[PDB]
Protein backbone atom coordinates (compact mmCIF):
# COMPACT_ATOMS: atom_id res chain seq x y z
CA UNK A 1 0.00 0.00 0.00
CA UNK A 2 1.15 3.56 -0.78
CA UNK A 3 2.47 4.78 2.56
CA UNK A 4 3.54 8.24 1.38
CA UNK A 5 0.09 8.93 -0.08
CA UNK A 6 -1.39 8.06 3.32
CA UNK A 7 0.83 10.71 4.93
CA UNK A 8 -0.17 13.18 2.21
CA UNK A 9 -3.82 12.51 3.07
CA UNK A 10 -3.10 13.32 6.72
CA UNK A 11 -1.44 16.64 5.85
CA UNK A 12 -4.44 17.45 3.65
CA UNK A 13 -6.92 16.64 6.43
CA UNK A 14 -5.01 18.87 8.86
CA UNK A 15 -5.38 21.99 6.71
CA UNK A 16 -9.06 21.15 6.16
CA UNK A 17 -9.38 20.78 9.96
CA UNK A 18 -10.83 17.28 9.46
CA UNK A 19 -8.95 15.78 12.39
CA UNK A 20 -11.06 12.61 12.40
CA UNK A 21 -9.75 11.78 8.92
CA UNK A 22 -6.24 12.88 9.94
CA UNK A 23 -6.21 10.43 12.86
CA UNK A 24 -7.46 7.59 10.65
CA UNK A 25 -4.72 8.18 8.07
CA UNK A 26 -1.90 8.39 10.62
CA UNK A 27 -3.23 5.24 12.30
CA UNK A 28 -3.04 3.49 8.92
CA UNK A 29 0.54 4.74 8.51
CA UNK A 30 1.42 3.52 12.02
CA UNK A 31 0.02 0.06 11.23
CA UNK A 32 2.72 -0.49 8.58
CA UNK A 33 5.34 -0.97 11.36
CA UNK A 34 7.68 1.57 9.78
CA UNK A 35 9.14 4.05 12.29
CA UNK A 36 7.46 7.45 12.38
CA UNK A 37 9.53 10.51 11.51
CA UNK A 38 9.46 13.68 13.59
CA UNK A 39 6.87 15.27 11.30
CA UNK A 40 4.73 12.13 11.19
CA UNK A 41 4.95 11.87 14.98
CA UNK A 42 3.46 15.36 15.28
CA UNK A 43 0.82 14.62 12.63
CA UNK A 44 -0.35 11.65 14.71
CA UNK A 45 -0.26 13.61 17.97
CA UNK A 46 -1.98 16.74 16.63
CA UNK A 47 -4.68 14.62 14.98
CA UNK A 48 -5.66 12.59 18.05
CA UNK A 49 -5.22 15.60 20.34
CA UNK A 50 -7.93 17.50 18.45
CA UNK A 51 -10.14 14.39 18.29
CA UNK A 52 -9.99 13.70 22.03
CA UNK A 53 -9.75 17.43 22.74
CA UNK A 54 -13.18 18.09 21.24
CA UNK A 55 -14.63 15.45 23.57
CA UNK A 56 -12.80 16.77 26.65
CA UNK A 57 -14.16 20.26 25.97
CA UNK A 58 -17.74 19.03 25.54
CA UNK A 59 -17.50 16.90 28.69
CA UNK A 60 -16.46 19.86 30.85
CA UNK A 61 -19.39 21.89 29.52
CA UNK A 62 -21.88 19.10 30.25
CA UNK A 63 -20.41 18.37 33.69
CA UNK A 64 -20.63 22.05 34.67
CA UNK A 65 -24.26 22.28 33.55
CA UNK A 66 -24.95 19.06 35.48
CA UNK A 67 -23.48 20.58 38.66
CA UNK A 68 -25.09 24.03 38.41
CA UNK A 69 -28.62 22.69 37.81
CA UNK A 70 -28.49 19.72 40.21
CA UNK A 71 -30.55 21.36 42.98
CA UNK A 72 -33.41 22.37 40.68
CA UNK A 73 -35.93 19.50 40.81
CA UNK A 74 -36.08 19.13 37.01
CA UNK A 75 -35.60 15.38 37.22
CA UNK A 76 -36.47 14.70 33.58
CA UNK A 77 -33.91 17.24 32.37
CA UNK A 78 -30.93 16.25 34.53
CA UNK A 79 -31.54 12.62 33.55
CA UNK A 80 -30.95 13.72 29.96
CA UNK A 81 -27.78 15.58 31.00
CA UNK A 82 -26.30 12.49 32.66
CA UNK A 83 -27.01 10.44 29.53
CA UNK A 84 -25.28 13.03 27.33
CA UNK A 85 -22.29 13.10 29.69
CA UNK A 86 -22.16 9.29 29.58
CA UNK A 87 -22.31 9.31 25.77
CA UNK A 88 -19.38 11.73 25.46
CA UNK A 89 -17.41 9.69 28.00
CA UNK A 90 -17.93 6.54 25.92
CA UNK A 91 -16.67 8.47 22.89
CA UNK A 92 -13.77 9.89 24.93
CA UNK A 93 -12.79 6.50 26.36
CA UNK A 94 -12.94 4.89 22.91
CA UNK A 95 -10.52 7.46 21.47
CA UNK A 96 -8.06 6.98 24.34
CA UNK A 97 -8.22 3.20 23.89
CA UNK A 98 -7.33 3.57 20.21
CA UNK A 99 -4.21 5.66 20.87
CA UNK A 100 -3.04 3.65 23.89
CA UNK A 101 -3.32 0.41 21.91
CA UNK A 102 -1.36 1.98 19.05
CA UNK A 103 1.38 3.11 21.44
CA UNK A 104 1.71 -0.20 23.29
CA UNK A 105 1.54 -2.39 20.16
CA UNK A 106 3.15 -0.33 17.38
CA UNK A 107 5.06 2.72 18.66
CA UNK A 108 6.66 2.11 22.06
CA UNK A 109 7.43 -1.51 21.18
CA UNK A 110 9.34 -0.80 17.95
CA UNK A 111 11.78 1.71 19.42
CA UNK A 112 15.54 1.22 19.17
CA UNK A 113 17.92 1.84 22.07
CA UNK A 114 19.37 4.96 20.40
CA UNK A 115 16.20 6.79 19.28
CA UNK A 116 15.23 8.10 22.70
CA UNK A 117 13.41 11.10 21.21
CA UNK A 118 10.58 8.82 20.09
CA UNK A 119 10.59 7.02 23.45
CA UNK A 120 9.97 10.17 25.49
CA UNK A 121 7.43 11.42 22.95
CA UNK A 122 5.37 8.21 22.97
CA UNK A 123 5.67 7.70 26.73
CA UNK A 124 4.55 11.26 27.46
CA UNK A 125 1.79 10.66 24.92
CA UNK A 126 0.91 7.45 26.78
CA UNK A 127 0.70 9.31 30.08
CA UNK A 128 -1.26 12.08 28.37
CA UNK A 129 -4.13 9.83 27.28
CA UNK A 130 -4.10 7.85 30.52
CA UNK A 131 -4.58 11.22 32.23
CA UNK A 132 -7.46 12.00 29.87
CA UNK A 133 -9.20 8.82 31.04
CA UNK A 134 -8.63 9.83 34.67
CA UNK A 135 -10.46 13.13 34.08
CA UNK A 136 -13.75 11.23 33.61
CA UNK A 137 -13.10 8.05 35.61
CA UNK A 138 -14.41 7.52 39.14
CA UNK A 139 -14.03 4.91 41.86
CA UNK A 140 -11.82 1.86 41.44
CA UNK A 141 -11.26 2.49 37.72
CA UNK A 142 -9.90 5.98 38.47
CA UNK A 143 -7.10 4.53 40.61
CA UNK A 144 -5.95 2.30 37.73
CA UNK A 145 -5.75 5.03 35.08
CA UNK A 146 -3.90 7.28 37.54
CA UNK A 147 -1.21 4.65 38.15
CA UNK A 148 -0.74 3.94 34.44
CA UNK A 149 -0.52 7.69 33.82
CA UNK A 150 2.07 8.06 36.59
CA UNK A 151 3.98 5.05 35.27
CA UNK A 152 4.22 6.42 31.72
CA UNK A 153 5.23 9.91 32.88
CA UNK A 154 7.89 8.64 35.30
CA UNK A 155 9.51 6.44 32.65
CA UNK A 156 9.57 9.37 30.22
CA UNK A 157 11.02 11.67 32.88
CA UNK A 158 13.89 9.29 33.62
CA UNK A 159 14.89 8.94 29.96
CA UNK A 160 14.62 12.68 29.26
CA UNK A 161 16.69 13.42 32.38
CA UNK A 162 19.69 11.49 31.02
CA UNK A 163 19.81 12.04 27.24
CA UNK A 164 17.95 15.35 26.74
CA UNK A 165 19.16 18.86 27.47
CA UNK A 166 17.01 20.99 29.81
CA UNK A 167 16.11 23.25 26.86
CA UNK A 168 14.75 20.39 24.74
CA UNK A 169 11.13 21.05 23.65
CA UNK A 170 10.15 17.43 24.35
CA UNK A 171 11.68 17.38 27.84
CA UNK A 172 10.15 20.79 28.56
CA UNK A 173 6.74 19.74 27.26
CA UNK A 174 6.85 16.57 29.36
CA UNK A 175 7.36 18.54 32.58
CA UNK A 176 4.40 20.78 31.71
CA UNK A 177 1.97 17.87 31.30
CA UNK A 178 3.53 16.07 34.27
CA UNK A 179 2.94 19.10 36.50
CA UNK A 180 -0.58 19.44 35.10
CA UNK A 181 -1.08 15.76 35.89
CA UNK A 182 -0.12 16.33 39.53
CA UNK A 183 -2.18 19.52 39.92
CA UNK A 184 -5.45 18.42 38.28
CA UNK A 185 -5.46 14.63 38.82
CA UNK A 186 -3.41 14.10 42.00
CA UNK A 187 -4.55 17.36 43.68
CA UNK A 188 -0.93 17.91 44.77
CA UNK A 189 -0.04 21.56 44.07
CA UNK A 190 3.26 21.15 45.94
CA UNK A 191 4.65 18.36 43.76
CA UNK A 192 3.08 19.99 40.69
CA UNK A 193 4.97 23.22 41.36
CA UNK A 194 8.18 21.25 41.93
CA UNK A 195 8.01 19.66 38.47
CA UNK A 196 7.32 23.01 36.79
CA UNK A 197 9.89 25.04 38.74
CA UNK A 198 12.74 22.54 38.41
CA UNK A 199 12.35 22.25 34.63
CA UNK A 200 12.01 26.02 34.23
CA UNK A 201 15.09 26.66 36.38
CA UNK A 202 17.21 24.04 34.59
CA UNK A 203 16.31 25.56 31.21
CA UNK A 204 16.98 29.19 32.19
CA UNK A 205 20.38 28.22 33.62
CA UNK A 206 21.31 26.52 30.32
CA UNK A 207 19.64 29.21 28.19
CA UNK A 208 22.88 29.58 26.19
CA UNK A 209 22.21 26.27 24.43
CA UNK A 210 19.31 26.94 22.02
CA UNK A 211 19.45 27.58 18.27
CA UNK A 212 17.19 29.48 15.89
CA UNK A 213 14.93 26.56 14.91
CA UNK A 214 14.14 25.54 18.51
CA UNK A 215 14.25 28.72 20.64
CA UNK A 216 10.68 29.61 19.63
CA UNK A 217 9.24 26.31 20.86
CA UNK A 218 11.42 25.88 23.96
CA UNK A 219 10.63 29.34 25.35
CA UNK A 220 6.94 28.92 24.48
CA UNK A 221 6.60 26.02 26.93
CA UNK A 222 8.67 27.88 29.54
CA UNK A 223 6.01 30.60 29.56
CA UNK A 224 3.29 27.97 30.02
CA UNK A 225 5.32 26.68 32.96
CA UNK A 226 5.70 30.20 34.37
CA UNK A 227 2.00 30.95 33.85
CA UNK A 228 1.06 27.72 35.64
CA UNK A 229 3.56 28.42 38.44
CA UNK A 230 2.08 31.83 39.28
CA UNK A 231 -1.42 30.32 39.09
CA UNK A 232 -0.58 27.55 41.59
CA UNK A 233 1.26 29.75 44.12
CA UNK B 1 -14.98 36.53 1.47
CA UNK B 2 -18.43 35.18 2.44
CA UNK B 3 -20.22 38.45 3.17
CA UNK B 4 -23.39 36.61 4.25
CA UNK B 5 -25.33 36.63 7.53
CA UNK B 6 -23.65 34.89 10.47
CA UNK C 1 -38.40 11.07 24.16
CA UNK C 2 -40.52 14.17 24.72
CA UNK C 3 -40.39 17.15 22.37
CA UNK C 4 -39.13 19.42 25.16
CA UNK C 5 -36.31 16.93 25.78
CA UNK C 6 -35.27 17.10 22.12
CA UNK C 7 -35.09 20.90 22.32
CA UNK C 8 -33.18 20.63 25.60
CA UNK C 9 -30.70 18.26 23.96
CA UNK C 10 -30.26 20.77 21.13
CA UNK C 11 -29.50 23.60 23.57
CA UNK C 12 -27.17 21.22 25.41
CA UNK C 13 -25.48 20.19 22.16
CA UNK C 14 -25.01 23.87 21.26
CA UNK C 15 -23.12 24.72 24.45
CA UNK C 16 -21.01 21.57 24.07
CA UNK C 17 -20.23 22.70 20.48
CA UNK C 18 -21.57 19.38 19.16
CA UNK C 19 -23.40 20.84 16.18
CA UNK C 20 -23.96 17.49 14.43
CA UNK C 21 -26.07 16.22 17.33
CA UNK C 22 -27.79 19.61 17.56
CA UNK C 23 -28.96 19.25 13.96
CA UNK C 24 -30.18 15.69 14.53
CA UNK C 25 -32.14 16.85 17.58
CA UNK C 26 -33.78 19.78 15.80
CA UNK C 27 -34.44 17.50 12.82
CA UNK C 28 -36.36 15.22 15.19
CA UNK C 29 -38.32 18.26 16.37
CA UNK C 30 -39.03 19.20 12.75
CA UNK C 31 -40.19 15.66 11.92
CA UNK C 32 -42.95 15.97 14.55
CA UNK C 33 -45.03 17.81 11.89
CA UNK C 34 -45.61 20.68 14.34
CA UNK C 35 -44.62 24.30 13.64
CA UNK C 36 -41.43 25.67 15.17
CA UNK C 37 -41.33 28.59 17.58
CA UNK C 38 -39.06 31.56 16.94
CA UNK C 39 -36.47 30.03 19.26
CA UNK C 40 -36.66 26.51 17.81
CA UNK C 41 -36.51 28.08 14.34
CA UNK C 42 -33.13 29.65 15.12
CA UNK C 43 -31.88 26.48 16.84
CA UNK C 44 -32.43 24.46 13.66
CA UNK C 45 -30.89 27.20 11.50
CA UNK C 46 -27.82 27.63 13.74
CA UNK C 47 -27.27 23.86 13.85
CA UNK C 48 -27.22 23.19 10.10
CA UNK C 49 -25.38 26.46 9.42
CA UNK C 50 -22.51 25.13 11.55
CA UNK C 51 -22.66 21.62 10.07
CA UNK C 52 -22.61 22.76 6.44
CA UNK C 53 -20.32 25.64 7.38
CA UNK C 54 -17.67 23.21 8.61
CA UNK C 55 -17.73 21.43 5.24
CA UNK C 56 -17.84 24.73 3.34
CA UNK C 57 -14.59 25.81 5.01
CA UNK C 58 -12.98 22.42 4.37
CA UNK C 59 -13.98 22.41 0.70
CA UNK C 60 -12.54 25.87 0.05
CA UNK C 61 -9.25 24.83 1.68
CA UNK C 62 -8.96 21.62 -0.34
CA UNK C 63 -10.20 23.18 -3.59
CA UNK C 64 -7.61 25.95 -3.30
CA UNK C 65 -4.88 23.32 -2.91
CA UNK C 66 -6.38 21.44 -5.87
CA UNK C 67 -5.90 24.54 -8.04
CA UNK C 68 -2.44 24.92 -6.46
CA UNK C 69 -1.39 21.29 -6.97
CA UNK C 70 -2.45 21.27 -10.64
CA UNK C 71 0.95 22.77 -11.48
CA UNK C 72 2.74 19.84 -9.80
CA UNK C 73 1.74 17.23 -12.39
CA UNK C 74 2.00 14.25 -10.01
CA UNK C 75 -0.96 12.16 -11.15
CA UNK C 76 -0.77 10.07 -7.97
CA UNK C 77 -0.98 13.23 -5.83
CA UNK C 78 -3.48 15.06 -8.05
CA UNK C 79 -5.98 12.18 -8.02
CA UNK C 80 -5.66 11.96 -4.23
CA UNK C 81 -6.53 15.64 -3.76
CA UNK C 82 -9.33 15.36 -6.33
CA UNK C 83 -10.80 12.34 -4.54
CA UNK C 84 -10.62 14.11 -1.17
CA UNK C 85 -12.21 17.28 -2.55
CA UNK C 86 -14.96 15.04 -3.92
CA UNK C 87 -15.56 13.31 -0.58
CA UNK C 88 -16.06 16.62 1.24
CA UNK C 89 -18.26 17.70 -1.68
CA UNK C 90 -20.57 14.71 -1.18
CA UNK C 91 -20.83 15.45 2.54
CA UNK C 92 -21.64 19.09 1.82
CA UNK C 93 -24.33 18.08 -0.68
CA UNK C 94 -25.91 15.47 1.61
CA UNK C 95 -26.30 18.08 4.36
CA UNK C 96 -27.90 20.55 1.94
CA UNK C 97 -30.41 18.11 0.45
CA UNK C 98 -31.16 17.09 4.05
CA UNK C 99 -32.12 20.65 5.03
CA UNK C 100 -34.05 21.17 1.78
CA UNK C 101 -35.98 17.98 2.56
CA UNK C 102 -37.05 19.33 5.96
CA UNK C 103 -37.91 22.71 4.43
CA UNK C 104 -40.04 21.42 1.54
CA UNK C 105 -41.71 18.47 3.29
CA UNK C 106 -42.27 19.86 6.80
CA UNK C 107 -41.40 23.52 7.37
CA UNK C 108 -42.67 25.48 4.35
CA UNK C 109 -45.57 23.03 3.97
CA UNK C 110 -46.90 23.36 7.53
CA UNK C 111 -46.54 27.15 7.35
CA UNK C 112 -49.91 28.86 7.67
CA UNK C 113 -50.50 31.27 4.79
CA UNK C 114 -51.08 34.02 7.38
CA UNK C 115 -47.66 33.57 9.05
CA UNK C 116 -45.36 35.48 6.70
CA UNK C 117 -42.40 35.83 9.08
CA UNK C 118 -41.80 32.07 9.11
CA UNK C 119 -42.50 31.67 5.38
CA UNK C 120 -39.88 34.30 4.51
CA UNK C 121 -37.49 32.74 7.04
CA UNK C 122 -37.77 29.27 5.49
CA UNK C 123 -37.75 30.45 1.87
CA UNK C 124 -34.59 32.46 2.55
CA UNK C 125 -33.15 29.39 4.28
CA UNK C 126 -34.08 27.36 1.19
CA UNK C 127 -32.25 29.83 -1.06
CA UNK C 128 -29.23 29.75 1.24
CA UNK C 129 -28.62 26.01 0.95
CA UNK C 130 -29.17 25.96 -2.81
CA UNK C 131 -26.54 28.71 -2.93
CA UNK C 132 -24.16 26.49 -0.95
CA UNK C 133 -24.73 23.77 -3.56
CA UNK C 134 -23.91 26.24 -6.35
CA UNK C 135 -20.65 27.11 -4.58
CA UNK C 136 -19.30 23.62 -5.39
CA UNK C 137 -21.26 22.76 -8.56
CA UNK C 138 -20.20 23.07 -12.20
CA UNK C 139 -21.79 22.76 -15.64
CA UNK C 140 -25.51 22.15 -15.94
CA UNK C 141 -25.58 20.88 -12.35
CA UNK C 142 -24.61 24.39 -11.25
CA UNK C 143 -27.15 26.06 -13.55
CA UNK C 144 -29.89 23.93 -11.97
CA UNK C 145 -29.10 24.76 -8.34
CA UNK C 146 -28.60 28.43 -9.25
CA UNK C 147 -32.08 28.55 -10.77
CA UNK C 148 -33.55 26.94 -7.65
CA UNK C 149 -31.68 29.37 -5.40
CA UNK C 150 -32.99 32.39 -7.33
CA UNK C 151 -36.54 31.02 -7.19
CA UNK C 152 -36.54 30.57 -3.41
CA UNK C 153 -35.02 34.02 -2.88
CA UNK C 154 -37.34 35.84 -5.29
CA UNK C 155 -40.39 34.20 -3.72
CA UNK C 156 -39.14 35.29 -0.29
CA UNK C 157 -38.39 38.85 -1.43
CA UNK C 158 -41.89 39.37 -2.86
CA UNK C 159 -43.59 38.21 0.35
CA UNK C 160 -41.38 40.41 2.53
CA UNK C 161 -42.10 43.53 0.45
CA UNK C 162 -45.86 43.19 1.03
CA UNK C 163 -46.37 41.88 4.59
CA UNK C 164 -43.14 42.74 6.46
CA UNK C 165 -41.56 45.95 7.70
CA UNK C 166 -38.45 47.16 5.84
CA UNK C 167 -36.56 47.25 9.16
CA UNK C 168 -37.49 43.68 10.11
CA UNK C 169 -34.36 41.56 10.73
CA UNK C 170 -35.66 38.67 8.62
CA UNK C 171 -36.45 40.89 5.62
CA UNK C 172 -33.12 42.69 6.10
CA UNK C 173 -31.19 39.42 6.38
CA UNK C 174 -32.94 38.06 3.30
CA UNK C 175 -31.87 41.03 1.18
CA UNK C 176 -28.31 40.69 2.51
CA UNK C 177 -27.99 37.07 1.38
CA UNK C 178 -29.92 37.74 -1.83
CA UNK C 179 -27.49 40.50 -2.81
CA UNK C 180 -24.61 38.15 -1.96
CA UNK C 181 -26.17 35.58 -4.29
CA UNK C 182 -26.04 38.06 -7.17
CA UNK C 183 -22.41 38.96 -6.42
CA UNK C 184 -20.70 35.69 -5.47
CA UNK C 185 -22.78 33.29 -7.59
CA UNK C 186 -24.14 35.30 -10.53
CA UNK C 187 -21.27 37.84 -10.58
CA UNK C 188 -23.67 40.79 -10.91
CA UNK C 189 -22.25 43.62 -8.78
CA UNK C 190 -24.72 46.12 -10.23
CA UNK C 191 -27.64 43.84 -9.36
CA UNK C 192 -26.07 43.02 -5.99
CA UNK C 193 -25.62 46.71 -5.14
CA UNK C 194 -29.09 47.75 -6.34
CA UNK C 195 -30.70 45.14 -4.09
CA UNK C 196 -28.53 45.86 -1.05
CA UNK C 197 -28.94 49.63 -1.36
CA UNK C 198 -32.71 49.47 -1.91
CA UNK C 199 -33.25 47.39 1.23
CA UNK C 200 -31.01 49.83 3.11
CA UNK C 201 -32.95 52.80 1.73
CA UNK C 202 -36.32 51.23 2.53
CA UNK C 203 -35.30 50.62 6.15
CA UNK C 204 -34.05 54.19 6.56
CA UNK C 205 -37.29 55.56 5.09
CA UNK C 206 -39.22 53.68 7.81
CA UNK C 207 -36.64 53.80 10.61
CA UNK C 208 -39.37 54.85 13.06
CA UNK C 209 -40.78 51.30 12.74
CA UNK C 210 -37.73 49.90 14.58
CA UNK C 211 -39.01 47.45 17.18
CA UNK C 212 -37.91 48.11 20.75
CA UNK C 213 -36.49 44.56 20.88
CA UNK C 214 -35.19 43.57 17.43
CA UNK C 215 -33.61 46.95 16.63
CA UNK C 216 -30.22 45.62 17.76
CA UNK C 217 -30.32 42.87 15.12
CA UNK C 218 -31.78 45.23 12.50
CA UNK C 219 -28.98 47.79 12.84
CA UNK C 220 -26.23 45.17 12.49
CA UNK C 221 -27.66 43.92 9.19
CA UNK C 222 -27.97 47.51 7.95
CA UNK C 223 -24.27 47.93 8.74
CA UNK C 224 -23.49 44.73 6.84
CA UNK C 225 -25.41 46.07 3.83
CA UNK C 226 -23.26 49.21 3.66
CA UNK C 227 -20.12 47.17 4.32
CA UNK C 228 -20.93 45.10 1.23
CA UNK C 229 -21.94 48.19 -0.77
CA UNK C 230 -18.65 49.99 -0.08
CA UNK C 231 -16.82 46.73 -0.83
CA UNK C 232 -18.59 46.17 -4.17
CA UNK C 233 -18.61 49.80 -5.38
Amino acid sequence: VDREQLVQKARLAEQAERYDDMAAAMKNVTELNEPLSNEERNLLSVAYKNVVGARRSSWRVISSIEQKTSADGNEKKIEMVRAYREKIEKELEAVCQDVLSLLDNYLIKNCSETQYESKVFYLKMKGDYYRYLAEVATGEKRATVVESSEKAYSEAHEISKEHMQPTHPIRLGLALNYSVFYYEIQNAPEQACHLAKTAFDDAIAELDTLNEDSYKDSTLIMQLLRDNLTLWT
Amino acid sequence: VEHSLD
